[PDB]
């Protein structure tokens, strides 16, 4: 439950206009100082400008020159437009944000070795099948670890994973797709936008060296060609909801998706404190 | 108060506000606690109260970053509240007779009709 | 069928008009048919 | 160029060859072994799925420099006009 | 004065925090109140409309496969082709 | 202020449209001449709706 976007507060307004607005601050500060030349200070001017651009929060003292008022007013117009556009863009980005599955695939760090991570990345599969044999030979250690959480039924495994006792499942693609598409809602998803590993297929086993294989294969290919199989799929192997760019919702704005602003604030505060301490020796000298 | 937010964030932002006030007060005293705290609070909720001002350039930097932080907080809160008022529940519903929920319902979907009517013949007369 | 070659390792599809003459191996890649159509160009911010 | 629609006539590929030949069982077994082992996954990751620019459906763009003119050029014109009006005011103040 | 009133009325609209003065009568108070309300409502409407425009996207045809009526009943202004002598032409001829 | 702006932005997305003409009993069809913009509608003659 939730969406992942740690850069939401910086995703809009890419870092190309911030430098432009900064150099604008310096250039208008210089021109305002020049105009006022013919108790003024550049510090008061830059403080007033920076406070004005950010919703006029800082209670700064205003100048008195008549020509300065026009510049202040046009800057206020620019700041109002800036803030309105930024709020609209942030809302647009927040509405259209998407989600990505936590695990990229079977060959991943979260699956290769769970001992050196958070509390164990629990998973499992039903034994006595092709999936167990496929898993065992390629990755022996995963089969060694996984042999602790083994169910005895697809429905039981789905029920257990629904309540949070399990967090992953590995099984055949067709039955998993059908279960995902025909459950109470589709709060269940398959990692990857329709991802399949070791794609083999299904078939009709026949006795060895028989005389029926040619006719059966030709009949099956005729069924495929004649168009009498797509309707079969629609009738017997269809679902309700589609897992394609859902982006349901998110809320509560937890610190995981916003820690960047506090990290930047702490870094800036530390830098300012360090430079303030450093300036003391220069002042004394 | 806390629908588009979490309580932990509220406590964290309060602690950060007080820590910033303490830091500015210490910086001012080293080279005005009430002035610092009132300035920080007035910046946070965008209120005209408070006439205090900083002196050192470093305090100017903290004031600027504080204003930026307050602006970004307010903008993010407004945007997220707006985003929650449009994206509702998907609320899936039956499309008609071709919805797979009607063909093979096991136990959690019972649909009936009026006995001995014109619709029963329609279903009975199709294999 | 004219004895000129012995393998057709290539993107050869499987259907019923061919499978009556030559013998196909197990597929090494699944696929289907799909339309391809040109796309338009999005909008912009116009006059700010 | 973008791709739409849904797959129909889902028939895979294959390696054709004549009806009577001694390679059939071994070739099928080798292809199945290459599928099960994981060689084809490596092959696909290098020749067919190295990825390029995505298309998506919504594509929420970031506000770039494409809207700047009507704001910063306006600011420059405004500051120039302010200089002109300052000159006019300083000229008129001497008269009255 | 005229200049003070103009400065106040411009600043309240633009949110500039400039100007010195205030009305004295008990009706100019209500006039300034409704003026501030006008400024706030105009700014909010501008922001909301810009946000609405920056989200909604106009759709297009986006042919939905082989069941689309554009393909089934063709006109003279929609031409679609395929490479001749392939496995596609066979599939489009073996059916009725 | 935040709630008001959010609600207005949310509402503007939902905004639908209302058809220009209510129906065939509208006063625009009943009294076409006494309207500043010249209203005009046409039908194919020699049919059934015209009769």
């Amino acid at each position: 439950n939730g969406t992942v976007s740690p850069s939401a507060f910086l995703e809009p307004f890419s870092a190309d206009v911030w430098v432009m607005m900064f150099v604008m601050l310096l250039i208008v500060s210089a021109v305002a100082v020049f105009v006022f030349e013919y108790s003024f200070t550049i510090g008061k001017a830059i403080w007033l400008l920076w406070g004005l651009v950010f919703n006029n929060s800082v209670p700064v003292q205003n100048p008195k020159g008549t020509t300065s008022k026009i510049m202040v007013s046009v800057w206020a117009f620019f700041a109002v437009i800036f803030l309105a556009s930024y709020t609209a863009n942030l809302a647009a980005f927040m509405i259209q944000e998407e989600y990505v599955d936590q695990v990229s695939g079977l060959s991943d760090k979260k699956f290769q070795r769970p001992n050196d991570f958070s509390p164990p990345f629990r998973f499992g599969t039903v034994p006595n099948g092709s999936t167990e044999r496929n898993i065992r030979n390629n990755y022996a250690e995963m089969h060694a670890y996984m042999g602790k959480f083994n169910q005895r039924g697809v429905d039981d495994a789905l029920l257990s994973l629904k309540t949070g006792k399990l967090d992953a499942f590995i099984y055949d693609a067709a039955v998993l797709n059908y279960m995902a598409g025909r459950d109470e809602g589709c709060k269940l998803v398959t990692i990857g936008s329709g991802k399949v590993f070791a794609s083999t297929g299904y078939g009709i086993a026949i006795q060895k060296d028989s005389g029926w294989k040619r006719q059966v294969d030709l009949a099956i290919l005729q069924l495929f060609g004649d168009g009498e199989m797509e309707e079969l799929e629609a009738l017997w192997l269809t679902g309700i909801c589609h897992n394609e760019k859902n982006e349901v919702m998110s809320s509560q704005l937890d610190i995981d998706n916003m820690a960047g602003v506090f990290y930047m604030l702490g870094a800036a505060m530390a830098l300012s404190l360090i430079t303030f301490i450093s300036e003391h020796l220069f002042y004394w000298q | 108060f806390m629908n588009p937010f979490q309580s932990t964030l509220w406590l964290l932002v309060g602690l950060s506000v007080h820590v910033v006030a303490v830091m500015l007060y210490l910086l001012d005293r080293f080279s005005t606690l009430s002035s610092a705290m009132w300035f920080s609070w007035g910046v946070l909720l965008n209120s005209g109260i408070g006439e205090g001002a900083p002196r050192s350039f470093s305090a100017r930097i903290l004031g600027m970053v504080w204003a930026g932080f307050a602006m970004i907080i307010v903008a993010s809160y407004t945007a997220n509240l707006a985003a929650f008022l449009v994206l509702d529940r998907p609320e899936e519903r039956i499309t008609g007779i071709n919805d797979p929920r009607l063909r093979n319902p096991s136990d959690k979907f019972i649909y009936a009709t009026v006995k001995q009517s014109s619709v029963d013949i329609y279903f009975r007369r199709q294999v | 069928l004219s004895g000129q070659a012995d393998m057709i390792v290539a993107p050869l599809t499987i259907n019923n008009e061919r499978a009556q003459y030559i013998e196909f191996s197990k597929p090494f890649k699944y696929q289907g048919l799909t339309i391809l159509v040109k796309k338009e160009i999005p909008r912009s911010t116009l006059d700010s | 160029l973008v791709t739409t629609g849904e797959l129909f006539f889902r028939s895979g590929f294959g390696i054709g060859m004549r009806k009577d030949s001694p390679w059939k069982q071994q070739v099928s077994l080798s292809i199945l072994k290459s599928h099960e082992n994981g060689f084809m996954e490596d092959l696909d990751k290098t020749w067919v799925r190295y990825q390029e620019c995505d298309s998506r459906s919504n594509a929420p763009a970031t506000l770039t420099f494409e809207n700047m003119a009507g704001v910063f050029m306006i600011v420059a014109g405004g500051i120039v006009a302010g200089i002109f009006l300052i000159f006019i005011e300083i000229a008129y103040k001497s008269r009255a």
